């Protein structure tokens, strides 16, 4: 059970730790997150009080350091650090706790959910797509733009996920125009699974990981990304057995975990009702296709 | 963007660009199956590929062969007008090439946007005119080159015949629209509009009669009129 120390709560702030939220008042006395599990990745995210512009966070994996946050007067955020001297913060958590100034990661026994929305999501990977090498954790908000949208205008501070095209050379066979455009086995299973992702968890994680930053950070280039991923593989006659059932319930998390009144902005109408109703895997997603029923009927 | 009534004379610009209409690519006749059912059979169809400037066409008359064996036609047909323009642009020399093609059809759009891919600076364009273009096939000639054809073949013709001689571009595209709206709505009573007078002949090398000018003005004035009036007889006006 790992801990986030935070040096202090300057200004008044909503806290998110994956898919839970509290609130922390302008100076009240709040020296972070401890129990936090072991074995996932992990996202703490901040909206201000005084200025909802701007949601951001940081990715992290707990057994890749000790890491605090401290509030950054100058630059206006909570910024995610890491401690190299390891009984120095030993030290500090230990005092923090004794004192109770720490909140607890509520893992509720019965509950899977964050696994279920991390199960392919590693560090190592997320840390490719966001390009800060000097960091171990790795930082995302609203704004920030995807490499395919700024070819559509700093590079390094952009999402390098992998750009995914219909109409481009890369999916399309030259002499197989029709079929390639139709049926999209080719350039799910052939480019990107075997050539570029090598194999369906690298897919998965990073579907899985631009999902979360489209929900926690409003980052519209990541829902493009979300569903541009889910639309591929609903759109290939050829898909591994095991990856459709898997996707049946990758989805089907994201769309429990989502919040109702986001879902104006957060689904793309075109992409679900072919997808569920259209596509050649239109019969493969039942659990998804129930929650998207009982839930949401409106948009479909 | 799209092509409408307030951009239309970026036709007759110095840009060189095509119109692509597929109406007739896939023609059958809808017949009955001796246990009662419905059954089609296909007949030779064409591209109808233009430069309305010039007033060239590339006609590409399509062999009722190239659907033997094949499902759900009405889909191929727009992929196989895609491939067709995509081969011709791509047997032009490049100063030849077009620098728009415009489609006449939306469905037309992402076949043809697919199997241009390796010519990003063509661009592909929708218009919101309703062109009548489909008439095509109301023109003898082209109409007989077609239906005699055995293999697929490409036929090049001057659908202006020497009009250019005469009139601008602007002038010939609208005579032409309106000879084939003429023809697309009431066929019969156009081509006896056309030919009533024997003494006006079709040269071996035209589509169109020898009309003079004074001819083609109480022509076009007689098209008009055939166009209101089944706008008439068909609206009740
Ligand atoms: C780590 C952590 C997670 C959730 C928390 O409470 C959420 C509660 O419902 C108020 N919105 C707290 C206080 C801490």
């Amino acid at each position: 059970m790992n801990t986030v120390p935070f040096t202090s709560a300057p200004i008044e702030v909503t806290i998110g730790i994956d898919q839970y939220s509290f609130n922390v008042k302008e100076n009240q006395p709040f020296h972070g997150i401890k129990d936090i599990p072991i074995g996932h990745v992990h996202v703490i995210h901040f909206q201000h009080a005084d200025n909802s512009s701007m949601r951001y966070g940081y990715w992290f994996d707990c057994r890749m350091g000790n890491f605090y946050i401290q509030y950054d007067p100058k630059d206006g955020l909570y910024k995610m650090m890491e401690e190299r001297d390891g009984a120095k913060f030993e030290n500090i958590v230990h005092n923090f706790k004794e004192r109770q100034m720490m909140v607890s990661y509520p893992k509720i026994d019965e509950d899977d959910t964050w696994y279920n929305l991390t199960e392919f999501v590693q560090m190592d990977k997320i840390r490719k797509i966001v390009r800060k090498d000097e960091n171990q954790f790795s930082y995302v908000d609203s704004s920030m733009t995807t490499v395919q949208e700024n070819e559509l205008s700093d590079p390094a501070h952009s999402l390098n996920y992998t750009v995914i095209n219909f109409k481009s050379r890369e999916a399309i066979r030259p002499g197989h125009e029709m079929e390639d455009f139709l049926d999209k086995s080719y350039y799910l299973n052939t480019v990107m699974l075997q050539g570029i992702f090598k194999n369906s968890s690298n897919y998965f994680g990073e579907l899985q990981f631009a999902f979360l930053n489209a929900m926690f950070f409003g980052n519209y280039g990541s829902s493009l990304q979300w569903h541009a991923m889910i639309e591929l593989i609903c759109s290939s006659a050829t898909v591994p057995k095991h990856m459709l059932d898997k996707l049946d319930e990758i989805l089907y998390y994201q769309i429990k975990t989502l919040p109702e009144q986001y879902s104006d902005i957060l689904l793309n109408e075109r992409v679900w009702n072919i997808c569920l109703y259209s596509s050649f895997q239109k019969n493969s997603l039942h659990n998804t296709e129930k929650i998207m029923e009982n839930k949401y009927p409106e948009l479909l | 963007g799209a092509m409408n009534s307030s951009n239309y004379a970026e036709l007759f610009n110095n840009d060189i660009k095509l119109f692509v209409d597929d109406t007739n690519v896939y023609r059958v006749t809808v017949h009955k199956t001796f246990e009662g059912n419905v059954a089609t059979k296909a007949i030779n169809g064409c591209i109808f590929t233009l430069n309305p400037k010039t007033g060239h066409l590339f006609l590409k008359i399509i062999h009722t062969s190239v659907w033997a064996g094949q499902k759900r036609l009405s889909q191929l047909a727009k992929w196989k007008t895609a491939e067709e323009v995509s081969a011709l642009v791509r047997s032009l020399p490049k100063e030849e090439q077009p620098k728009q093609i415009i489609v006449t059809r939306k469905a037309m759009l992402d076949p043809l946007e697919v199997h241009m891919l390796d010519f990003p600076n063509i661009a592909i364009r929708p218009t919101e005119l309703r062109l009548p273009f489909s008439a095509a096939m109301s023109i003898d000639k082209l109409s007989d080159v077609v239906m005699k054809a055995t293999e697929p073949q490409m036929v090049l013709f001057n659908i202006y015949d020497d009009w250019l001689d005469r009139i601008s571009s602007y002038t010939a595209f609208s005579r032409l629209t309106l000879l084939l709206r003429a023809l697309k709505t009431n066929e019969e009573s156009a081509k006896m509009i056309l030919l009533s007078d024997p003494t006006i002949t079709i040269k071996s090398y035209h589509l169109w009669p020898s009309f003079t000018d004074e001819q083609w003005i109480t022509i076009e004035s007689q098209m008009r009129d055939l166009i209101l009036t089944e706008y008439g007889r068909k609206y009740n006006v």
